């Protein structure tokens, strides 16, 4: 009856930034999926492919967990098939994704009076992401054709954004905790069960 | 990568970090305008500081991308907003001696004082010394001494100050290749590019001189009307054939007539409608006001108001110590904050205020979603145009009954119509020949058509012959009588109010077709009608992406300024002033001055 550490994600102190998205592999331990699903207290909890209701009937070899920090204008982009800035640049998911993405408003915790510039985002890129890709370089943006020289200037930008997240934005600007929980299945043991 | 993906990008960068900048400076802005002290002006200044630094090198490194070389509008649109030199385009010398001269015209305006004859320490200021005696004060010198004080001992200060500000803001003009400071001014209205949407600069005063004429009769038989009202006031002081006098206007200016009401109203005995009673009758607040108005709204489709909204406002008076900034005010902050700073009482005045000012913040939630540049009205006008017809609607007595503070045993019968339609004219139309005339005087200073030597003496000629105005004392050209007036001596465009005055009724006049309004235009209530609601929304979503031309006619189904809907609302009253002046003259001759 080993329980799988949910709490460590879900209950984090601070969450990663999405440019720099954090994954927690999820192995030999029993998952009460129905926990989540069935607690109210997430604004986003949709599943694509397996369903929320009752199927921690079912067995997975690895479980991942991805956490992060957006807008909550941007929690739309945590889906199959989106595009958008998070999307393209920062986490993106494929287009047959099989699990579920779960998310909650954070402005309790990620706002501060003045701002909080903690969590970052990455505004430009030469291309878009491959699903579960992670690029969490700090190369000067070259949007010209003069080279940059490794500082920004003219048409030279360095590509990590900062949000401002502050107690007072709208609802579509406050910071939202985001956990994406992919469910694997190889040819192999099938560790994570979870009645 | 092209041009216009350089300029894309940068317009990238650009909008998110202005984004919180902008940001830090409302809030700051927020602090002190609610909570006024010491640090939170420093605070303001700080933030507003960098704010300006930011956009000071976000336009230079704007101007590195040619707008030849762009062919998506929506980008040249911001990329051509964000490049405008403004004062940047004149050496620093010039840019501070300009700077220098505008604080100093602000200083002398709010800071000017008149002391009265053999008391050199009872001294009056504008606000509120003189605004009182010029809008209360039934006495013909008391009244006198008010306008010619400001103008002698204010205004004669401004007229150097004037004179050089001229000159600076036409370099300033020339070298950004506009005609003149005036044409600068028109550019607002510019549209290129768009076909069938396209409007030029010079089409401006066309058009404002065109619809003008067709305000001239209702103007002349609403100026024939209270000039006899005041002769049987004033019978020794007006003529009935002359210029009203300057300083018999209700206030310092006659820029509104509103305080002339209790002289000119037609039927004495029937009294306004007034809700306050009601209102302290079922012990409203603030809140109640507020969500009356979120209400209304709602009823036409628009969202409710945003849970910051009713957090983060200031809806009354934070009273004991905390000082506030009083004049209500709508917020935009960005990021999805949106507050309204008004010291609200329990009146119908305040109740119809949170109407108009709960309108800018539905302008301005429809226009979130496009690019921060593009974040504001159609043009100069659109923006207090939405905020006028609200108010239009929550006043009608339809609408009074519906929310339980007109009684339903008050019916309308056409005496109250005069009356209302009277006091709406006094300001409304009183203002018109009066905005008209002062941006016509300063696009012929600005054009060059005025020399120095005659500004006064064609000042007084255009008031006298467009306005029906005439000034009591003879003014050679140490006066600067423009400068007297706030918008004038404080650097701010003047033709906004008489385009937004006749924006406001082609609005009401199409919502409330869509409204399937039955009955005089003036009597129309939006409540209730999505189908208004809907057709508002699709321009105030627009915000400034579009040519105004077409965000007009996305509400109107008209590309132009169009005054038929002005017109179409004071038409009972109209026919009533005509029938009214039939035994009196109707115009005036310019020649006539009360000192003779
Ligand atoms: C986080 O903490 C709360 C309160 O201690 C608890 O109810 C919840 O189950 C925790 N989260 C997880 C994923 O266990
Ligand atoms: C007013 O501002 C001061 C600082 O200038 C601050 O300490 C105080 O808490 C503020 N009061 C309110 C009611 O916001
Ligand atoms: C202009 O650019 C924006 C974004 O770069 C794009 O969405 C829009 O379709 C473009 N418009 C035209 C007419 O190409
Ligand atoms: C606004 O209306 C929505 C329904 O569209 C509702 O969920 C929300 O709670 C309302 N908010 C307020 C402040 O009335
Ligand atoms: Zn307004």
């Amino acid at each position: 009856t080993n329980l799988c550490p949910f709490g460590e994600v879900f209950n984090a102190t601070r969450f990663a930034s999405v440019y720099a998205w954090n994954r927690k592999r999820i192995s030999n331990c029993v998952a009460d999926y129905s926990v989540l699903y069935n607690s109210a207290s997430f604004s986003t909890f949709k599943c694509y492919g397996v369903s929320p209701t009752k199927l921690n009937d079912l067995c997975f070899t690895n479980v991942y967990a991805d956490s992060f920090v957006i807008r909550g204008d941007e929690v739309r982009q945590i889906a199959p098939g989106q595009t958008g800035k998070i999307a393209d640049y920062n986490y993106k998911l494929p287009d047959d994704f099989t699990g579920c993405v779960i998310a909650w408003n954070s402005n309790n915790l990620d706002s501060k009076v003045g701002g909080n510039y903690n969590y970052l985002y990455r505004l430009f890129r030469k291309s878009n992401l491959k699903p579960f890709e992670r690029d969490i370089s700090t190369e000067i943006y070259q949007a010209g054709s003069t080279p940059c020289n490794g500082v920004e200037g003219l048409n030279c930008y360095f590509p990590l954004q900062s949000y401002g997240f502050q107690p007072t934005n709208g609802v579509g600007y406050q910071p939202y905790r985001v956990v994406v929980l992919s469910f694997e299945l190889l040819h192999a043991p099938a560790t994570v069960c979870g009645p | 990568s092209t041009i216009e993906e350089q300029a894309k990008t940068f317009l990238d960068k650009f909008n998110h970090e202005a984004e919180d900048l902008f940001y830090q400076s409302s809030l700051a802005s927020w602090n002190y305008n609610t909570n006024i002290t010491e640090e939170n002006v420093q605070n303001m200044n700080n933030a507003g500081d960098k704010w300006s630094a930011f956009l000071k090198e976000q336009s230079t490194l704007a101007q590195m991308y040619p707008l030849q070389e762009i062919q998506n509008l929506t980008v040249k649109l911001q990329l051509q907003a964000l490049q405008q030199n403004g004062s940047s385009v004149l050496s620093e010398d010039k840019s501070k001696r300009l700077n220098t001269i505008l604080n100093t015209m602000s200083t002398i305006y709010s800071t000017g004082k008149v002391c009265n004859p053999d008391n050199p320490q009872e001294c009056l200021l504008l606000e509120p010394g003189l605004n009182e005696i010029m809008a209360n004060s039934l006495d013909y010198n008391e009244r006198l001494w008010a306008w010619e004080s400001w103008r002698s001992e204010v205004g004669k200060q401004l007229r150097p100050l004037y004179e050089e500000y001229v000159v600076l803001k036409n370099e300033m003009a020339r070298a950004n290749h506009y005609e003149d400071y005036g044409d600068y001014w028109r550019g607002d209205y510019e549209v290129n590019g768009v076909d069938g949407y396209d409007y030029s600069r010079g089409q401006l005063i066309e058009d404002v001189e065109h619809t003008f004429e067709e305000i001239k009769p209702l103007y002349e038989h609403l100026h024939a009307y209270v000039r006899a009202k005041l002769m049987n006031a004033y019978p020794s002081y007006i003529s009935p054939i002359g210029c009203l006098p300057a300083h018999l206007l209700g206030d310092m200016w006659g820029r509104f007539w509103t305080n002339l009401y209790s002289l000119t109203v037609p039927f004495g005995q029937k009294p306004n409608i007034d809700v306050t009673d009601a209102m302290v009758d079922q012990a409203w607040d603030a809140q109640r006001i507020f969500k009356e108005a979120e209400k209304f709204f709602v009823s036409v489709g628009l969202p409710n108001m945003t849970q910051g909204f009713w957090e983060n406002s200031m809806l009354t008076d934070p009273g004991n110590v905390q000082k506030a900034v009083c004049h209500p005010t709508a917020w935009d902050l960005g990021k999805g904050d949106f507050r309204i700073l008004m010291c609200t009482k329990v009146t119908m005045d305040d109740f119809l205020t949170a109407h108009h000012e709960m309108g800018h913040i539905q302008y301005d939630m429809a226009y979130a979603a496009q690019p921060f540049l593009l974040r504001n009205g159609a043009n100069e006008g659109f923006h207090e145009a939405v905020g006028e017809i609200m108010s239009l609607s929550a006043a009608t007595p339809k609408h009074l009954k519906s929310i339980g503070l007109l009684s339903p045993d008050f019916q309308e019968d056409n005496e109250t119509e005069i009356n209302f339609l009277l006091k709406q004219a006094l300001t409304i139309v009183g203002t018109l020949p009066f905005t008209y005339m002062l941006e016509k005087w300063r696009w012929m200073v600005f054009k060059g058509e005025i020399p120095k030597d005659q500004w006064m003496k064609k000042w007084w000629e255009m008031k006298r012959e467009i306005v029906g105005v005439v000034e009591p004392v003879p003014h050679d050209e140490t006066y600067c009588d423009p400068a007297s007036l706030f918008h004038v001596s404080n650097d701010y465009s003047f033709i906004r109010y008489y385009t937004r005055t006749l924006y406001q009724f082609q609005f009401q006049e199409a919502l409330c077709q869509a409204a399937k309004h039955e009955g005089p235009l003036h009597k129309c209530d939006i409540s209730n009608s999505t189908e208004a609601g809907q057709k508002l929304f699709n321009m105030l979503r627009l915000g400034k992406s579009e040519p105004w031309t077409l965000a007009l006619e996305n509400v109107v189904g008209a590309k132009n300024m169009n005054v038929r809907p002005l017109l179409n609302y004071f038409e009972p009253l109209f026919t009533w002033l005509k029938d009214q002046n039939k035994n009196s003259f109707v115009g005036w001759s310019t020649d006539w001055s009360p000192y003779a």
